[PDB]
Parts: structure tokens; C-alpha cells; sequence
């Protein structure tokens, strides 16, 4: 599963995942090839948001898919 | 489970909260303690500590030496305005006094 | 607007037999000329030396009137202990 | 082997190596920043609990503590102390 | 006025700082007293338009026989740069102010200093000066003499050995000579 | 406009630096679009405008018998809105102060704003109904359809560039509208504490980009980002840039703005009269100012381009600038005044060295 | 035989060796007592490490000159500067010949034969330009303007690094 996390950048990035992952080997792909502080990988599921303490599968969304990150400030 | 982010640096300080915390509970000061008086209470404490010890450092390099040695603490607090006011009955041990002579105690010429 | 506190003297409001009353209530019998200004200025520095705390301990109570327990606190912080009002 | 006891002496290292790269300290004058520290914890306690006592409450907040520093500082040291206070606190709430 | 044909333009040299109210009244050991000194000397003494020859170090705080006054410093030059300098400022019409420490150097006070170029003379003074020891660098450190009041301005002597340019300050004793 | 050469450190605002000892019973203030004037309402109903440059009074005006408790300026600066208990739409003028607009409404309004870029659409909100869009020449107004009608207090504004219209309610319900079509493209509701919800005193927004501000009841003033809610759409669980309160003296605030570059947060106090500055990015208190210890605050303002602070209290407005230092150097560029001994030996072209424009530039130009 | 004692500017680096300094702060204008009046002398200079904005003029100055002065001031010294060839003596600026690298074997010969001067610019016993002619009446000092901190070294022995070719001179190990 290749998602697509276009920011509000323009900042399009693309990893290719298994459906059944964690956040926290998609905090590990980020920072290893963009070193973005995954204090800031929040996701947007119609408007609700994508809370970073479950699984992918948890949400069942079509495979291949495009989200969104924001920039964000959590622990300063 | 989580981070063991201590109060001192999740807070910004340099003094402990953990035993201030402990010494607020265990003086008999009260029943129940807040959460913002252990930490509001380690900055003031901090800050008086920087105070002095800023002048202490002036004067240790200003005589020429490495350490501070008390003489150096009693110039600081009694050539200050504020703090001489603070520290009022307080004598520090070793600390002798300023230089100070009256103004009639010493001889003045006239002639020639 | 509506508050009229244009005030500029009552340090002078302090008179000048007062200033003599007292000495002679002190035991006092011949008096200078400048004792006048110099009394009035250690009274205006006590009386500000008090109204400081006991304004502190009025405001920390949340309230708007300073009543007389709290004067007998700020004087019990500096040493001079007040009997008869609590 | 001894009995652990209470001091000060840490904390007046990281201040005075903070505020001074290459300044020491001798042990005379560390026993005496430990008990100048010991007295001004013992009168601002003191003050807070006095104002918890008059007010008929039971809980010392950070309101009381700020009383009495404002109480027994003289004038320009309390304006300084009350901000260095309020800035920790509300760097240590987010 | 216009038509009037005034020329008190351009008979000095460019600069200024006069018609200021030149009235205020009618009326330890060595480097932490220099710390002192760095702090108060801002605080101590003004330079106002004198009434002796255009301006002036005035004094404002009462000042005791014996304290520190104010630094002279500014640039530093070395023996050889004199005569090329007083060439420069001569070429300009610029005074030239300069100020000798010991047997070493010499500090400038023309193109950078501080507040303390504009002492005047006299032949009886009430400042003086010595050498001191800030780590090496020495300092040109303005004492006292006596006690000084509000309003006076300050003066002080030369050290000038008896020796072309006249006495336009005009003391009471002098000797009507700078040298 | 101003000197360019003038920056020697510039600051962030200390002083007290003198006030405006004219006429009190002060009741709001704003500035214009570059911080040049400033609008002030009286208490019988007259405007009071001070210019800055000069520092003298420019204009009174005489509006009407209630009191004058909502201000906007129009975009070229020529066009003054306004709202009061006389229930009355108006709108004046700058050159002469004229009746254009009369249209006694009821439920008296609470805030007036402009659409930000067309001047047309105007903002209008009441004392109880849901708030309500207009035109100028025609009645045309559009009361936005709230599904609560139970708070009976809804507040709403337009953003900076004026896409969307941003809706809430005093349970704490936000419903995006777009500004023309009114599309309901975003809801979110605020996760304020716990579970338990609060009200919604006001909305403001910014300068530069689309970080604004929720200022809540629960003493805590939220700080969101437009483009998340624009990513999220409906049904929206946004969870905010940065929060803010103080509860060493928990302290329910009156006014907010923001800087003139989106960087600083200013918001004033209801109790004390103190006003605290804040950092957007790190997220920290920077400094606590005072006053008159024992007055009451009304109405913050901030100066855009130049770091000037306008507070109301007892009718007095104050402006803090610095109180700044001048030195030498301005009179006698060639001196230059030095502290201790500076050495000049690094150049090396001394002891007698000798060596061996065509820019045409309007002159009344912009 | 040492570097100077008294002829050398007393803030200098001066070590223990006394035969490499580092450069002060100024126109540092070292002379030697090890001068020659007339006759055939010849040392070399062995400049090591020369950083930039450390430039120094090289000549033969006569001993009633002052510590601090640059080189070339009027009769007693000739100087020329390192960037551009451009020498400088008696209040003139003429751009002259070429420089010279950093950390070369310099030391210049000169020749009074018993009233006519041989100056010439020596860089590694090359022809590098005649400075001036018919110098006058005194004794004949080293005296480099070492400008800023740089490493040079006087060479005193007689294992010469690069020696002028075909050119007569006593040795300058002795004299002290
Ligand atoms: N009373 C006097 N009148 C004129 N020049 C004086 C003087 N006393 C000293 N001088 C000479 O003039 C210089 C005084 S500095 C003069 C003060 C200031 N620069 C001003 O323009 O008003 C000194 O270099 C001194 O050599
Ligand atoms: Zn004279």
C-alpha cells in the first residue's frame, strides 16, 4: 500500500506500507527519509482525526490512497 | 510507562520540585498542597541564588583570585542596596566589615 | 471620571502645635525650628512603610475594605504589636 | 556508610557554572548559600501559611506564595522575582 | 530679512554643539572601583556650553575628595602617528586632541572617544590623574581633589613643562601660559 | 514611510511612554489599515480620532445619543461602520462624517466588521438572533440559520483574505460557511476540558497566513490553523497550534489581537489590568506589563507595522513605545562615541601611500 | 648569538630558542645589533609560515630608527611591499616590480667596497629589482615591519639554503 501524505506544502511524499502497520513504523519511514520530528504526523479521515496510538487496518481506507500531515509543535 | 520528564526540566528550572514538594508536605504547613507552589517557589529561589551570585563572581575575579571565599559574599550583600536590606540582622561567619573611616578622624592642612 | 482625589497637601494637615504636643507628651522642653519638616518626614515614611502591607494582605483576601485585623497584621510583621482591636 | 543527608550543593554548582563559565567555590561559602537558601524557604513558608490561616482556606496555591513574596521582597527584587516565578510556571503548564 | 545681506556665516570650522541650557544650579580596592566608574560616569558629570571658552565639562552629582570621575579614553596611537594625524585634522580644520600616557602611547580622542574630551584648563585645578592596572592595559583614570558642587565646571592641569599659542581660557592665578 | 536606517536593535514594547490626557470616558479602539489613525468612542455617542505622526487630534465627531460600543474601518480608510444600542446600521465618513446609512434594527448589535476586500458586505451581530450579512444599497440581508436557537448568542466573522465565513455559538459549535454561498463545508465542536463543553466569547484573526485565535470561557484561548480546518472539511476534530492560559491567577480575559507580522499575541486581563505578551511559535509568556493597579480594562489594541500598544482603562488610552535611547553620531556622523580602548591597526595601506554615477533616477516617482 | 635583547620591540615573542618570532599587532619594526658598516656579510632569512594579512618589508636600516616605524621612512631605511611590488620610501608610491609568495629563504646582500650601494632584491638569490643606489653614512641593521602573526626565523650558520650564486661574503657566524 503506497500512500501518498501531501502536506498543505505542496510536500507530497510516498511510502510504501503494508495495511496491517503501526504509527510507529510510519514515524520510522518519515524520519528516516525526510527526519521530520514525528511529534507532527497527525492525519485526517473526513474532517476526524487520525489518532497516532492504533493500527492502519483500524480505519479501513481504500489502498493507495492520499492524505495530509501538519506541521505541528508538540512537545516544543 | 511514558517519558520520566522530571518536574525541573519540564518546568525550565535548575532547582528541584521533587524536594520541595517533599519539605511542603512534611513541615506541617498546611493540609493539602497545591501544584503551582512547589514550582513558582524553586524560581524565586533560584533567582536570589543568580542574584548573589553574580556580584560574588564580580567580586572574586575583581580581587584577583579563582574561588570565592566569604569576604567576597559579605562585599556583595553589603555594598547592594536591596539585598543589605533583605539580609538585615545577619552577620556572616568570617566576613569582616566595609572599609569605612568618619570624616573628622583624619588630619587636613593649612599652611604653605 | 466621576472621582475627585486632586489632593496635594495633609502633610501640612499634620499642625504645628502638634508636632510640640507630642514632645511635651515626651518629655521635652526646648524645641528647634526644622524638627517641623524633619517629623514629617519620618511619619510620611511610616505610615507608607504600614499602608503597603496592610493594602498587600486586601487585596490577597479579595476584597475592597481594609479592616482593622489586617492593620494589626501588618503591624505584627513589622514588631510593633497592637492589643485592643481584634 | 552514613546516614544520606539533605543539601544544596548541586543545585548552587549548575547556577554558579551557569552564570560563570570558570568561577569555583570554596566549602565555607557553599554552607552558607546552603543556609541563606534554608532561611528564605523557612520565611516564605511561614508567610503562606499565615495568609492560609487568615483567610480560612487549607491549600496553598501559587496565589499565597506570591503574596508573601511580594510581602517580605523589598520593592525592584519582589517586581523581578514575581515574573521569574510566573515565567516558570507557565512554561512548566504546556 | 532676506534681502539683508548677513555673514556671520563661515568665518570658524564645521562643528557645533552649542546654545544648549548650560544651567543646572546655581550653587576598596582599585577594579572594583573601576567597575564603579564604567557604571556612574554616564550618570556624574555633562558637557554644556561654558561661559570660559565655548563648551565645558560641567558637574551634577556632589562629588567627594577622592573618588573616581570618568575615563579618557578613545582611540590608540603609538609616537609615530602624530605628526601625520596633526597634518590630517590641520588639512580638515579640525582640532586636534590627544592625550599622552606614559613612555609608550599616546590615546586619541578626534575620531572616536567619549564624553571627556572637553575639560578646559586652569592653574588651579580639582581633578587629576594616575596610572592604573585593568590586566596589562592601563587606563587614564580622572580622580579628585576637593569637594566639588553642582554647577561648576571642571578643570584640570597639564603637567606642562615651561617652553606658539596664548592663554585663551583665562584663570584667576595663572601664569597667562599653557606651558 | 519611516526612517530605514533607524534600526539599532529594535524592541518589543517596555514603557509607559506618556498618554493621551484629552478626553476620557474612552469606550473602544481600533486602528486603520497601516496604524495611522485611531478611531475612539465616546460616552454620549461621539467619535474621537488621533493621528499618530503628528501625535494631535484629527477628528470629533458627534455620531449619536448611545453609547458607541463597535467600530470598523473600511479597507481604502474612508468608510466607518458602526453599531450600537440605537440599533441603527450606519455608516460614516472620513472627509465630512455623514449620515450614508440609517436603519433602526432591533436587538442590538454587538459587533460590526467588513467583508476584507469588497466593502459591500457587511457584518452584523445581534443581541440574541443569529448574526446577519448585508449590502449597502439594498436591504439584502442574510441571516446565517444556526440548528442551536437555544444559546441565542452566536458570534461569526470573516477571515483575512475573506474566503470563508467562521460561525460560532456559545455551546461551543463552530459552522464554516463559505462567504458567499453559504456552504457548510466544515463543523467542528471544541474539545474543551474533559468532555464538558464551554461558550464562545470571540473570534479574531490575523495579518498573515491563517493562524487565528478561539477565545473560549474556560480562561484557556485556543490558537488554530484556517488550512487545517480547510483540510479537515465537515465533521472536523481539529486539535489546536497552541494553548494558552494562566492559572497562577486564573484569569478570564477581555480582549486578544494579534501582531502586525502574526508572530506575537497580546491579551489583557479582566481583573488586573495587565497585559501579557505571548510567542506564537515556541509557546511562552515573554513579558507582563502593568498600569493604574486598580482600573478596569476595556479594549486592547496593537499597532501593525510599528511595535505601539493602545490599552483602554478609566477612558485613558496609553501607548507604549520603548521610551528610546538617543545618542551621538545623528548630529556628527564622523565621531563615533567608543567605550574603552579600541585599537586601529588593520588596515594597511598607511605611512604615505598614494595609487596611481551614471544612474538616471526618477525623481517623482512612486 | 641570539636574536636582539635590546634592539627588538619587548612585546614580541621572543621564546626561549631566540630565533623565531611571532608577529605583534603593529609595524612591528625588529632590528638586530648584528649590523653590518661595510664589508661582505651575507645571512639567510628563513621565513617559515607567513598567514595572510601579515605582510613584511624587507631592507637594511641604519640604528637611530624607531621600533615601531614602518621601514622606509627617509634615509636611514628603504622598503617595498609584498602584494604588488610596490615600494615605498621617503613619502613616494611607486608600483615598482614583483612581490613575493609566502614562506620563502629571503635575505638581501649589500656591499660597500672602500659610498656605491649593490641593492638588489634577493627572493632565493634571483634578480628581483634594484631599490635604490648610494646610501649614506651609518651602520647597516635587519629591520623587517613583521605586520601581523606570522612565523619567520633568522638563519645564522653556514649550512646556507639557498646562497647567492657566485657571491663572496664572510660568514655572519663571526661576529657575536
Ligand atoms: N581656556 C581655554 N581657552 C581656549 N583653549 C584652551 C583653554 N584651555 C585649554 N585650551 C586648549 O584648547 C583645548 C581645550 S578642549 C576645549 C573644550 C571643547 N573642545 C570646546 O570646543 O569647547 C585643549 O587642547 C587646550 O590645549
Ligand atoms: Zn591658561
Amino acid at each position: 500500500m503506497q500512500i501518498f501524505v501531501k502536506t498543505l506544502t505542496g510536500k507530497t511524499i510516498t511510502l510504501e506500507v503494508e495495511p496491517s502497520d503501526t504509527i510507529e513504523n510510519v514515524k520510522a519511514k518519515i524520519q528516516d527519509k525526510e527526519g521530520i520530528p514525528p511529534d507532527q504526523q497527525r492525519l485526517i479521515f473526513a474532517g476526524k482525526q487520525l489518532e497516532d496510538g492504533r493500527t492502519l487496518s483500524d480505519y479501513n481506507i481504500q489502498k493507495e490512497s492520499t492524505l495530509h500531515l501538519v506541521l505541528r509543535l508538540r512537545g516544543c | 510507562r511514558a517519558k520520566a520528564k522530571t518536574r525541573s526540566s519540564r518546568a525550565g528550572l535548575q532547582f528541584p520540585v521533587g524536594r520541595v514538594h517533599r519539605l511542603l508536605r512534611k513541615g506541617n504547613y498546611a493540609e493539602r498542597v497545591g501544584a503551582g507552589a512547589p514550582v513558582y517557589l524553586a524560581a524565586v529561589l533560584e533567582y536570589l541564588t543568580a542574584e548573589i551570585l553574580e556580584l560574588a563572581g564580580n567580586a572574586a575575579r575583581d580581587n584577583k583570585k579563582t574561588r570565592i571565599i566569604p569576604r567576597h559574599l559579605q562585599l556583595a550583600v553589603r555594598n547592594d542596596e536591596e539585598l543589605n536590606k533583605l539580609l538585615g540582622r545577619v552577620t556572616i561567619a568570617q566576613g569582616g566589615v566595609l572599609p569605612n573611616i568618619q570624616s573628622v578622624l583624619l588630619p587636613k592642612k593649612t599652611e604653605s | 471620571k466621576r472621582h475627585r482625589k486632586v489632593l496635594r497637601d495633609n502633610i501640612q494637615g499634620i499642625t504645628k502645635p502638634a508636632i510640640r504636643r507630642l514632645a511635651r507628651r515626651g518629655g521635652v522642653k526646648r524645641i528647634s525650628g526644622l524638627i517641623y519638616e524633619e517629623t514629617r518626614g519620618v511619619l510620611k515614611v511610616f505610615l507608607e512603610n504600614v499602608i503597603r502591607d496592610a493594602v498587600t494582605y486586601t487585596e490577597h483576601a479579595k476584597r475592597k475594605t481594609v479592616t482593622a485585623m489586617d492593620v494589626v497584621y501588618a503591624l505584627k510583621r513589622q514588631g510593633r504589636t497592637l492589643y485592643g482591636f481584634g | 556508610r552514613k546516614t544520606r543527608k539533605e543539601s544544596y550543593a548541586i543545585y548552587v554548582y549548575k547556577v554558579l557554572k551557569q552564570v560563570h563559565p570558570d568561577t569555583g567555590i570554596s566549602s565555607k561559602a557553599m554552607s552558607i548559600m546552603n543556609s541563606f537558601v534554608n532561611d528564605v524557604f523557612e520565611r516564605i513558608a511561614g508567610e503562606a501559611s499565615r495568609l492560609a490561616h487568615y483567610n480560612k482556606r487549607s491549600t496553598i496555591t501559587s496565589r499565597e506564595i506570591q503574596t508573601a513574596v511580594r510581602l517580605l521582597l523589598p520593592g525592584e527584587l519582589a517586581k523581578h522575582a514575581v515574573s521569574e516565578g510566573t515565567k516558570a510556571v507557565t512554561c512548566y503548564t504546556s | 530679512a532676506r534681502a539683508e545681506v548677513h555673514l556671520r556665516k563661515s568665518a570658524f570650522d564645521m562643528f557645533n554643539f552649542l546654545a544648549s541650557k548650560h544651567r543646572q544650579p546655581p550653587e576598596l580596592p582599585m577594579p572594583m572601583r573601576f567597575r564603579h566608574l564604567k557604571k556612574t560616569s554616564k550618570e556624574a558629570v555633562g558637557v554644556y556650553r561654558s561661559p570660559i571658552h565655548g563648551r565645558g565639562l560641567f558637574c551634577k552629582r556632589n562629588i567627594d575628595a577622592g573618588e573616581m570621575v570618568i575615563e579618557y579614553a578613545g582611540n590608540v596611537i603609538r609616537s609615530i602617528q602624530t605628526d601625520k594625524r596633526e597634518k590630517y585634522y590641520d588639512s580638515k580644520g579640525i582640532g586636534c586632541y590627544m592625550f599622552r600616557i606614559d613612555d609608550s602611547e599616546v590615546v586619541d580622542a578626534t575620531m572616536h572617544g567619549n564624553a571627556a574630551r572637553f575639560i578646559n584648563h586652569s592653574c588651579e585645578p580639582n581633578c587629576y590623574s594616575r596610572v592604573i592596572n585593568i590586566d596589562g592595559q592601563k587606563h587614564i583614570v580622572i580622580f579628585a581633589m576637593r569637594k566639588i558642587y553642582r554647577g561648576e565646571e571642571l578643570t584640570y592641569d597639564y603637567k606642562f613643562p615651561i617652553e606658539k599659542l596664548p592663554c585663551n581660557c583665562g584663570a584667576k592665578k595663572c601664569r597667562k601660559f599653557l606651558n | 514611510n519611516l526612517e530605514l536606517l533607524e534600526s539599532f536593535g529594535q524592541n518589543y514594547p517596555e514603557e509607559a511612554d506618556g498618554t493621551l490626557d484629552c478626553i476620557s470616558m474612552a469606550l473602544t479602539c481600533t486602528f486603520n489599515r497601516w496604524g495611522t489613525l485611531l478611531a475612539v468612542g465616546c460616552n454620549d455617542g461621539r467619535i474621537v480620532i488621533w493621528d499618530f505622526l503628528t501625535r494631535g487630534i484629527a477628528k470629533i465627531i458627534s455620531a449619536h445619543i448611545h453609547p458607541v460600543c463597535s467600530l470598523c474601518w473600511s479597507r481604502d480608510g474612508h468608510k466607518l461602520v458602526s453599531a450600537s444600542t440605537d440599533n441603527i446600521v450606519s455608516q460614516w465618513d472620513v472627509l465630512s462624517g455623514d449620515c450614508d446609512q440609517r436603519f433602526r434594527f432591533p436587538s442590538p448589535i454587538l459587533k460590526v466588521q467588513y467583508h476584507p476586500r469588497d466593502q459591500n458586505k457587511v457584518l452584523v451581530c445581534p443581541m440574541k438572533s443569529a448574526p446577519v450579512m448585508l449590502t449597502l444599497s439594498d436591504s439584502k440581508h442574510v441571516v446565517l440559520p444556526v440548528d442551536d436557537d437555544s444559546d441565542l448568542n452566536v458570534v461569526a466573522s470573516f477571515d483575512r483574505r475573506g474566503e470563508y465565513i467562521y460561525t460560532g455559538n456559545a455551546k461551543g459549535k463552530i459552522l464554516v460557511l463559505k462567504t458567499d454561498s453559504q456552504d457548510l463545508v466544515a463543523s467542528f465542536r471544541v474539545t474543551t476540558g474533559t468532555s464538558n463543553t464551554t461558550a464562545i466569547k470571540s473570534i479574531e484573526f490575523a495579518r498573515k497566513g491563517s493562524c487565528f485565535l478561539i477565545n473560549t470561557a474556560d480562561r484557556i484561548i485556543r490558537v488554530y490553523d484556517g488550512r487545517e480546518i480547510l483540510t479537515c472539511g465537515r465533521d472536523g476534530e481539529p486539535e489546536p497550534m497552541q494553548k494558552l492560559q494562566d492559572l497562577v491567577n486564573r484569569t478570564p480575559w477581555k480582549k486578544c489581537c494579534f501582531s502586525g507580522d502574526g508572530e506575537y499575541i497580546v491579551a489583557g486581563s479582566a481583573r488586573q489590568h495587565a497585559l501579557y505578551i505571548w510567542e506564537k511559535s515556541i509557546g511562552n509568556l515573554v513579558k507582563i506589563l502593568h498600569g493604574t493597579r486598580g482600573e478596569l480594562l476595556l479594549d486592547v489594541a496593537w499597532h501593525p507595522v510599528r511595535p505601539i500598544i493602545a490599552s483602554i482603562s478609566s477612558g485613558v488610552v496609553s501607548i507604549w513605545a520603548q521610551n528610546q535611547v538617543e545618542n551621538w553620531s545623528a548630529f556628527a556622523p564622523d565621531f563615533k562615541e567608543l567605550d574603552e580602548n579600541v585599537e586601529y591597526e588593520e588596515r594597511e595601506s598607511e605611512f604615505d601611500i598614494e595609487d596611481e554615477e551614471d544612474e538616471e533616477v526618477d525623481v517623482t516617482s512612486v | 648569538v641570539l636574536l636582539a635583547l635590546h634592539d627588538r620591540a619587548p612585546q614580541l615573542k621572543i621564546s626561549d630558542d631566540r630565533l623565531t618570532v611571532v608577529g605583534e599587532k603593529g609595524y612591528s619594526m625588529v632590528r638586530a645589533s648584528h649590523g653590518v658598516r661595510k664589508g661582505a656579510w651575507y645571512f639567510e632569512i628563513t621565513v617559515d609560515e607567513m598567514p595572510p594579512d601579515t605582510a613584511a618589508r624587507l631592507g637594511w636600516s641604519q640604528p637611530l630608527g624607531n621600533l615601531q616605524a614602518p621601514l622606509g621612512y627617509d634615509k636611514f631605511s628603504y622598503s617595498w611591499r609584498s602584494k604588488k611590488g610596490t615600494k615605498f620610501h621617503q613619502s613616494i608610491g611607486k608600483h615598482y616590480s614583483s612581490g613575493y609568495g609566502q614562506g620563502d629563504v629571503l635575505g638581501f646582500y649589500i656591499n660597500l667596497p672602500e659610498p656605491h650601494s649593490e641593492i638588489i632584491f634577493y627572493k632565493n638569490g634571483v634578480n628581483q629589482g634594484v631599490a635604490y643606489k648610494d646610501i649614506f653614512e651609518g651602520v647597516y641593521f635587519p629591520a623587517i615591519s613583521l605586520y601581523k602573526s606570522c612565523t619567520v626565523s633568522i638563519n645564522f650558520g653556514p649550512c646556507f639554503k639557498y646562497p647567492p650564486k657566485d657571491l663572496t661574503y664572510r660568514p655572519m657566524s663571526d661576529m657575536g
